[PDB]
């Protein structure tokens, strides 16, 4: 019943963040929305005497029909003071990748049973944009931890730990992770034991007064990896001789004693592309002691959680991405592979957008942060899109990339 | 008495570390004094202000200006230091609504809020910082000072805080009367509705009737505002809108404002007059500033001029919106990196028409511009209907396809159809996925000297044909290119290349039909001749054979 007090950063002011273009179905969806939550004193009116903003939009969450609320935060989150608790940041669980399944929780209801400190209260303003700017937008402001926000999972930890204490200490191999509006709930039961855990976990909030129905899950153990392979060949023409001394030019930046020499010498005079050459021996040996090299790890690969996770994703056609994480070149953390046929058969920025919301997923799992995506797409056409294939409540940071990395069938 | 209702006030605060404004009275003539002292004692009789004693410490000058040269003085308090050291507010004027998205209304009445406008406090404990002083006679004895109660026309807060009292108060009767419609521009209240006059009268007194309930009245009586409306440059009709004339003056000599105001004119009159162009005169503003310089007129921008006057000599009115009806763009390309657009319900009523100009880049390509246009019409429909229109586009199904499964970028084109209506967004070449059997294959390369700017560029090939071409004023990344462009200009209409030029992948990959470079064009041409090109990259100085940087090394 209590506030904790607030703080943004020094020198810091609110956010000033213009609010975009929304569908009428979208401000539809909100002012019902809104107006409820205004009725339930979650939100108030705010008066011309806030100039400050933050965007909002509507969401449908995974395969079910009711509209989300969802606030752009992504500016006040990085305005508002580093969030130091009496977790002092609860050191990242590395054993919830290694649970056998993970299930997805959406707990950001609870947060609305908090008050918020009340000088802080006017960064949280938001608008409900009118269509053609015909009516003035309605202002508002939350009264309680909003969802989305960095400080609310924060300010709420003491209050999610003690709700969680029987079941925890009944169940003290499943690993309980939160972040944002989420909790990520992992054990090595099956999966009807595992979803009867789940369900004795919701009813266990819905009894502590607490959509929290929905349920994704993921299987960490059985996660994509990609180590780099070679092809494995009966004829080599001379254009995939080049091929493979171009892939193991660009291996040999990740991979120190990768050797090109035997296999440029097959390519000496001026041959026809189509041209087949035979290995000599020092070739294949060459290519056999590179293969040996690709198998094991890469050198020098650590995490560090001081730096960014940065994402780079490649179209590779035919609905398949691929993609790596890492916070240093050529030092990979994390790569993988998508073909997901998830309603966007034609939609290049619909698969974009999911597997964009996957690779954020695996990195919460894994690192507890999400990554910075570098997308292969004009910055006109993702932000034009984006917000109608999303289905997280979170939102990680994202740059574009304009030029064609060469690097794109090194990772196909 | 009939007790009204307090109009609640906005709590109001100065910039954090900002104290008010100090600034000296400036000294006045007999004359003015005498004049401001009466407008003072008027204004302090309405409540408007009141008389302060010395404790205050805050003054904004005053002064007095003589209204066209009548026998009248007028007011003015300089409030610009107060403004400097005032909180910013929610300015609620951000984004104006455009006519096309407006629906047709039968009656449209005006009413006047000036009055309502001083039944506004302002905030008690701000009060004090908008203190001034009227001089005395001779300066003998203590000037009087006075300090606000209600808004001050000048101060920062002003608009904002009028706007969102008035909006609170005409809430409740905008929700429950939701067949009208209520906008506040300035000291007026516009309510419109589609409603048979005798009921939209009716309205309007129960409107005022309402307004009542915080001691408001308005005027009643009759507005010399009927339609059409004179509105932000556009001209409001009941059952359509257009702007305001458009007039482009005769002139033999042509200034860099006189053309800014020209593109000015012209880029408000593309929102309903149909392939409006710019280019050929905004590219004369290139790189100026001097306003007063008079540039020459280009043959190619006197052309559009003309083309322009044109299109401008008839008037054209856009439809309003009707929700029920399904909305559609249809787009042409205008050449030159111009495309023009129209947004309809009806064939032959457009809501609005518009333009996309081509982005500032080194490479691009007619696809690319067209899904640039593409989201620009999208976003600005969303903005006005708050829906995305069904598009007509220039461009077969087939193209599309090939085009976005092939590129290496993710891209979106939102439900469309083909217009056949010339000239036709189409792809100009498709490079091979695989080399081709029986084609000459061209191992090209460049190089130059950073020094001396010699460089050279040339091929070497499968059938033992060769070229080294000797080049000055040149660099690394041009010789690639020229490298490239020789391989194809050499070779029959199938053709493998190699190259080791990240650079010209890089550009290659990126798919142009057109460049600011004209070796790149050239290239393009080339590609456009061909009937395959299989363009393969290979890493440098590694030994691989035809790759020779050895005739270029030299
Ligand atoms: C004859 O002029 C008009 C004016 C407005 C409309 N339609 C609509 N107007 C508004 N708000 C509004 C109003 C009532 C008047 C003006 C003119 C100001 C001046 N001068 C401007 C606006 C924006 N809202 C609407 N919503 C649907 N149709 C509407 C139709 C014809």
């Amino acid at each position: 019943i209590e506030t904790v007090p607030v703080k943004l950063k020094p020198g810091m002011d609110g956010p000033k963040v213009k609010q975009w273009p929304l569908t009428e179905e979208k401000i539809k969806a909100l002012v019902e929305i809104c107006t409820e939550m205004e009725k339930e004193g979650k939100i108030s009116k705010i008066g011309p005497e806030n100039p400050y903003n933050t965007p909002v939009f509507a969401i449908k969450k995974k395969d079910s029909t009711k509209w989300r609320k969802l606030v752009d935060f992504r500016e006040l989150n990085k305005r508002t003071q580093d969030f130091w608790e009496v977790q002092l940041g609860i050191p990242h669980p590395a054993g919830l990748k290694k649970k056998k399944s993970v299930t997805v929780l959406d707990v950001g209801d609870a947060y609305f049973s908090v008050p918020l400190d009340e000088d802080f209260r006017k960064y949280t303003a938001f608008t409900i944009p009118s269509i053609n700017n015909e009516t003035p937008g309605i202002r508002y402001q939350y009264n309680v931890l909003p969802q989305g926000w960095k400080g609310s999972p924060a300010i709420f930890q003491s209050s999610m730990t003690k709700i969680l204490e029987p079941f925890k200490k009944q169940n003290p191999d499943i690993v309980i992770y939160q972040y944002m509006d989420d909790l990520y709930v992992g054990s090595d039961l099956e999966i009807g034991q595992h979803r009867t855990k789940i369900e004795e976990l919701r009813q266990h909030l819905l009894r502590w007064g607490l959509f929290l129905w929905m349920g994704y899950e993921l299987h960490p153990d059985k996660w994509t990896v990609q180590p780099i392979v070679l092809p494995e060949k009966d004829s080599w023409t001379v254009n995939d001789i080049q091929k493979l001394v171009g892939k193991l030019n660009w291996a040999s930046q990740i991979y120190p004693g990768i050797k090109v020499r035997q296999l440029s010498k097959l390519l000496r005079g001026t041959k026809a592309l189509t041209e087949v050459i035979p290995l000599t021996e020092e070739a294949e040996l060459e290519l056999a002691e590179n293969r040996e090299i690709l198998k094991e790890p890469v050198h020098g690969v650590y995490y560090d959680p001081s730096k960014d996770l940065i994402a780079e994703i490649q179209k590779q056609g035919q609905g398949q991405w691929t993609y790596q994480i890492y916070q240093e070149p050529f030092k990979n953390l994390k790569t993988g592979k998508y073909a997901r046929m998830r309603g966007a058969h034609t939609n290049d920025v619909k698969q974009l957008t999911e597997a964009v919301q996957k690779i954020t997923t695996e990195s919460i799992v894994i690192w507890g942060k999400t990554p910075k995506f570098k997308l292969p797409i004009q910055k006109e056409t993702w932000e034009t899109w984006w917000t109608e294939y999303w289905q997280a409540t979170w939102i990680p940071e994202w740059e574009f990339v304009n030029t064609p990395p060469l690097v794109k069938l090194w990772y196909q | 008495m009939v007790p009204i209702s307090p109009i609640e006030t906005v709590p109001v605060k100065l910039k954090p570390g900002m104290d008010g404004p100090k600034v000296k009275q400036w000294p006045l003539t007999e004359e003015k004094i005498k004049a401001l002292v009466e407008i003072c004692t008027e204004m302090e009789k309405e409540g408007k202000i009141s008389k302060i004693g010395p404790e205050n410490p805050y003054n904004t000058p005053v002064f007095a200006i003589k209204k066209k040269d009548s026998t009248k003085w007028r007011k003015l308090v300089d409030f610009r230091e107060l403004n400097k050291r005032t909180q910013d507010f929610w300015e609620v004027q951000l984004g104006i609504p455009h006519p096309a998205g407006l629906k047709k209304k039968k009656s449209v009445t005006v009413l006047d809020v000036g009055d309502a406008y001083f039944s506004v406090p302002l905030d008690e404990d701000f009060r004090k910082y908008t203190a001034f002083t009227i001089p005395s006679i001779n300066n003998e004895t203590p000037g009087i000072r006075y300090q606000y109660n209600v808004l001050p026309q000048g101060w920062k807060g002003s608009p904002a805080i009028f706007q969102s009292s008035m909006t609170k108060i005409l809430e409740p009767f905008a929700a429950q009367n939701p067949d009208i419609v209520i906008y506040q521009y300035m000291d007026d209240l516009y309510v419109g509705s589609d409603l048979e006059i005798g009921q939209h009268r009716t309205k309007i007194e129960e409107l005022r009737q309402h307004l009542l309930r915080w001691g408001l009245t308005t005027p009643d009586k009759k507005h010399q505002k009927e339609p059409p409306f004179l509105w932000m440059g556009y001209e409001l009709h009941p059952d359509k809108w257009t702007v305001q004339p458009i007039v482009l003056p005769e002139k033999d000599s042509w200034t860099v404002n006189d053309i800014q105001k020209l593109v000015g004119k012209l880029n408000w009159a593309s929102q309903i007059y149909p392939g409006i162009k710019v280019r050929q005169l905004s590219k004369l503003l290139r790189g100026t500033k001097a306003l007063t310089e008079v540039i020459p007129l280009t043959e190619e921008a006197e052309l559009e001029l003309a083309e322009n006057r044109e299109i401008l000599k008839e008037p054209v009115h856009g439809v309003y919106y009707d929700p029920s009806k399904d909305l559609i763009a249809e787009i042409q390309k205008q050449g030159q990196g111009q495309w023009t657009y129209q947004i309809y319900q009806e064939p032959f009523k457009n809501l609005k028409t518009g333009k996309y100009a081509r982005m500032r880049g080194a490479h691009t390509n007619d696809v690319k511009q067209l899904t640039e246009a593409v989201q620009k019409i999208t976003t600005e429909s969303i903005v006005i209907w708050g829906k995305t229109p069904k598009f007509k586009l220039p461009i077969q199904k087939e193209t599309w396809e090939t085009w976005w499964t092939e590129y290496w970028q993710a891209t979106w084109i939102p439900e469309w159809e083909f217009v056949n209506t010339p000239p036709l967004v189409k792809l100009w070449y498709q490079l091979e996925k695989e080399p081709i059997v029986g084609a000459e294959t061209f191992y090209v390369d460049g190089a130059a000297n950073r020094e001396t700017k010699l460089g050279k560029a040339g091929y070497v090939t499968n059938k033992g044909r060769q070229k080294v071409v000797p080049l000055t004023n040149t660099t690394n990344q041009k010789t690639e290119l020229q490298a490239i462009y020789l391989a194809l200009q050499d070779s029959g209409l199938e053709v493998n290349i190699v190259t080791d030029s990240q650079y010209a992948l890089g550009i290659i990959q990126a798919q142009p039909d057109k460049s600011e470079s004209e070796l790149v064009n050239q290239i393009i041409e080339q590609l456009i001749k061909k009937e395959k090109v299989y363009l393969a990259w290979v890493p440098a100085h590694k030994g691989i054979g035809g790759n020779e940087q050895v005739d270029k090394l030299v």
